[PDB]
């Protein structure tokens, strides 16, 4: 059982600067023929996992050349050149040289870039929930960066988290953004008792905060 | 071009059995040795099943000999995976790959794959609910939109727009656990001249409950 130990755990880069990936092996990946059998893969978010490199070195066909593995024995490196916004994902080295064939436990490639506000969007619940009993309140922040954001609910001033989730998309394979959204789920009977629901986010890349808000008596 | 898409897929019990299955294409399926590699919710991989391409010789790793069974049907370009005595470390999103041919020991081509949920939990059907802007100044370039999935186990939803037509600026966020069931949600955010210009829809699938749905989003 070939323990495959990878260091960063997380890497974040800027566009066009290189990121360098290591991967260390238990035991030696030279086969009894000298071959080495040990391949990477890069797995972007919502997909499969795909061959980027195959025998330490070799690029499988339609991966650009920036892309290029070294190393032997325990020791193997890949690096990314010219970092573009759609590498972002988790590269995984693999070996299959002994018997059980393992895998690393994943490198998360992360873009760097400039700070970046959110647009909120707040969501007042849908007469269809209200319908059936429920009042879910939604607000939405989109496109900023970096990851790290707290959003808090006041309902007529005052402060709520229960019923409370929050829940981030994936980094933007275009822009390099993320979004996210607070959803603050009540009964229609006490979304009913009060008028007035504010959104507030924070961050630590602002000493402001981000207001948004609404009236149901102004529905 | 080559795929393979599997199916199977579930919601099960301790102690049960269930059997996934990948309908390959666009190769000749008979002389390639085929896999399925599995990904557990902490995000990490393992080799759980290795079938020889005219399916004699079998490999199974020591974590699930004994329970799984690999089987190829050469005839109707079909792999199968056979699963028992189901473990909650069972519980993964398993993948049907293939190995390469010049035995440079390589999977070269992976399906999107089937989730396997191992638990006590029911299966549950989500609510769609729409995102509407109101009660408050929506004005101006453009206008956000989305849907809300809520009350599903197990998981994955996917939501798309306009039966895939509508990708751009579309974002999903992870679904979120809670009492035993997931939520997410899924927004557009469009040009204010073309909503309610035209009718605008999202598409929730959630495979496990065999479910599909279609909302509209209409103002007010």
């Amino acid at each position: 059982d070939v323990v495959m130990t990878q260091t960063p755990l997380s890497l974040p880069v800027s566009l066009g600067d290189q990121a360098s990936i290591s991967c260390r092996s238990s035991q030696s990946l030279v086969h009894s023929n000298g071959n080495t059998y040990l391949h990477w893969y890069l797995q972007k978010p919502g997909q499969s996992p795909k061959l980027l490199i195959y025998k330490v070195a070799n690029r499988f066909s339609g991966v650009p050349d920036r892309f290029s593995g070294s190393g032997s024995g325990t020791d193997f490196t890949l690096k990314i050149s010219r970092v573009e916004a759609e590498d972002l994902g988790v590269y995984f080295c693999s070996q299959s040289t002994h018997v059980p064939w393992t895998f690393g436990g994943g490198t998360k490639l992360e873009i760097k870039r400039a700070d970046a506000a959110p647009t909120v969007s707040i969501f007042p619940p849908s007469s269809e929930q209200l319908t059936s009993g429920g009042a879910s309140v939604v607000c939405f922040l989109n496109n900023f960066y970096p990851k790290d954001i707290n959003v808090k609910w006041k309902i007529d001033g005052s402060e709520r988290q229960n019923g409370v989730l929050n829940s981030w998309t994936d980094q933007d394979s275009k822009d390099s953004t993320y979004s996210m959204s607070s959803t603050l789920t009540l009964t229609k009977d006490e979304y009913e008792r009060h008028n007035s629901y504010t959104c507030e986010a924070t961050h630590k890349t602002s000493t402001s905060p981000i207001v948004k808000s609404f009236n149901r008596n102004e529905c | 071009d080559v795929k393979l898409v599997e199916s199977g897929g579930g919601l099960v019990k301790l102690g049960g059995s269930l059997k996934l299955s990948c309908a390959a294409s666009g190769f000749t399926f008979s002389n390639y040795f085929m896999s399925w590699v599995r990904q557990t919710p902490e995000k990490r991989l393992e080799l759980v099943a290795v079938i020889t391409s005219n399916g004699d010789n079998t490999y199974y790793p020591d974590t699930v000999k004994g329970r799984f069974t690999i089987s190829r049907d050469n005839a109707q370009n079909t792999l199968y995976l056979q699963m028992s005595s189901l473990k909650s470390e069972d519980t993964a999103l398993y993948y049907c790959a293939r190995r390469d041919s010049s035995a440079s020991l390589y999977f070269d081509y992976w399906g999107q794959g089937t989730t396997l949920t191992v638990s006590s939990a029911t299966t549950t059907a989500p609510s769609v609910y729409p995102l509407v802007p109101g009660c408050s100044d929506t004005s101006g370039s453009s206008v956000t939109l989305g849907c809300l999935v809520k009350g599903y186990f197990p998981e994955p939803v996917t939501v798309k727009w306009n039966y895939g037509a509508l990708s751009s600026g579309v974002r999903t966020v992870s679904s979120v656990l809670q009492s035993g069931f997931y939520s997410l949600s899924s927004l557009v955010t469009v040009p204010s001249s073309t909503w309610p210009s035209q009718t605008v829809i999202c598409n929730v699938a959630h495979p496990a409950s065999k479910t599909e749905l279609i909302k509209r989003i209409e103002p007010r």
